[PDB]
């Protein structure tokens, strides 16, 4: 018997929301005019400690540790980026124009030029950021989205015990929109309200997607900055 | 791998 | 002012049912393709006269051509593999383990593996195929689904307001036909969430699709034709 | 663009 599809939609939020890693700082100080490896050093240094805030809050999202420690790989083999990407994108509503990677780094759309085939990434982030700032975007719909991308983008690419854990994944998830609409409801949207904002949402979820697969893409290649040990495992996943 | 021990740490 | 936020939610089902396009056939050679380039030949073939029919498809997408023609250019460049998985998809869920690229050309998962690298791609295909057989996806389901993928895959990369009005339009559309359907309202934002994640899945079977299509390009697999080549190199 | 063109026909 799973905890996950025992608790409530309040319940739901206020347990995504106590499991929230916190924001890390970075290496950087503006004396030192960095270069192209060196940005992609610090990016490389700062995602890779966040790789374990993420491991450990993945634990502690409603239901994951209801799955097979293969399963368990498999999900954050494929969705690791996107979760990055969606907190990035997250941190940044407050900043038009800037990525805040960190507290202490404050990128601008122009200095994501000094690597080369950056640009076209950070303004898909730079687009991301803006439409949850214009749909004002609520950090218990936030939570609810980056744990939905934990179950959901590793769910299609992994037996009968293999259909029985895919099965519990999607009750999880039929939950989680249960709780997003819970919130809208709170908020007083209408009822059309409550489907467009949700379907939104969502699709915003395909570009986080796209983003991932368009940033996977690079970092398997500039590879051949040197990457951390545990980075190197999560992008061969991704070949 | 690490992804392996540190969801089964602890 | 587009004509699609004044168009009801039977009349834009209608609409996206008429503009539909056909099922179009392979080329009849009895033989079942197991070497690499008859395999490409064949996809290439279909994939470009799809192409065509896809163009004429967009056009009659309610709010589609109340766009600038640049923006028409961006959202088809970027969408349209993603809405010939989908067809591949919504023609295959009657045929389990099966793709129905054409009603004369069908394929398993042990012809995908004919092709280095093609089976990951088929195995994912397959399994939204069988997603969308679980969900007893409908037709009009299906053509608001492939609509969204085209106004949604590009709208990050005015306008923004046009499309995201139309796009609450279609999701409208959606929810009509679950209320018509039958479907309680928690049932109605289950089902709803459950489609749209899906398409998730299709954005990620497209770029890992697109990988190896301008990689086989580079090496001159098949002769590609200049049309799905433009197709191509709009994705770098 | 050959996309340009086959979007203006009729
Ligand atoms: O996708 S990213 O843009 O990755 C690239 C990188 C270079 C190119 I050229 C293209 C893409 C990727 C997004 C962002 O820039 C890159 C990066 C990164 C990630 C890992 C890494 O090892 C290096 C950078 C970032 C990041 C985002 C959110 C975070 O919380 C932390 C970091
Ligand atoms: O992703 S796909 O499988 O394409 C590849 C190709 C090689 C490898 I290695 C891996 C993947 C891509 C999806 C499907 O198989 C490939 C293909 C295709 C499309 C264009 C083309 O020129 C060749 C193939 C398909 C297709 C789908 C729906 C259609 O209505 C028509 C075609």
């Amino acid at each position: 018997n799973s905890l996950a599809l025992s608790l409530t939609a309040d319940q739901m939020v206020s347990a995504l929301l106590d499991a929230e890693p916190p924001i890390l700082y970075s290496e950087y100080d503006p004396t030192r005019p960095f270069s192209e490896a060196s940005m992609m050093g610090l990016l490389t240094n700062l995602a890779d400690r966040e790789l374990v805030h993420m491991i450990n809050w993945a634990k502690r999202v409603p239901g994951f540790v209801d799955l097979t420690l293969h399963d368990q790989v498999h999900l954050l083999e494929c969705a690791w980026l996107e979760i990055l990407m969606i907190g990035l994108v997250w941190r940044s509503m407050e900043h038009p124009g800037k990525l805040l990677f960190a507290p202490n780094l404050l990128l601008d759309r122009n200095q994501g030029k000094c690597v080369e085939g950056m640009v076209e990434i950070f303004d898909m982030l730079l687009a991301t950021s803006s439409r949850f700032r214009m749909m004002n975007l609520q950090g218990e719909e936030f939570v609810c989205l980056k744990s939905i991308i934990l179950l959901n983008s590793g769910v299609y690419t992994f037996t009968l015990k293999s259909l029985e854990e895919k099965d519990h994944i999607h009750r999880v998830l039929d939950k989680i929109t249960d709780t997003l609409i819970h919130l809208m409801a709170k908020a007083g949207l209408t009822l059309q309200q409550q489907h467009q904002r949700l379907a939104q949402l969502l699709l915003i979820l395909s570009h986080i997607r796209h983003m991932s697969n368009k940033g996977m893409e690079h970092l398997y290649s500039m590879k051949c900055v040197p990457l951390s040990d545990l980075l190197l495992e999560m992008l061969d996943a991704h070949r | 791998k690490i992804l392996h021990r540190l969801l089964q740490d602890s």
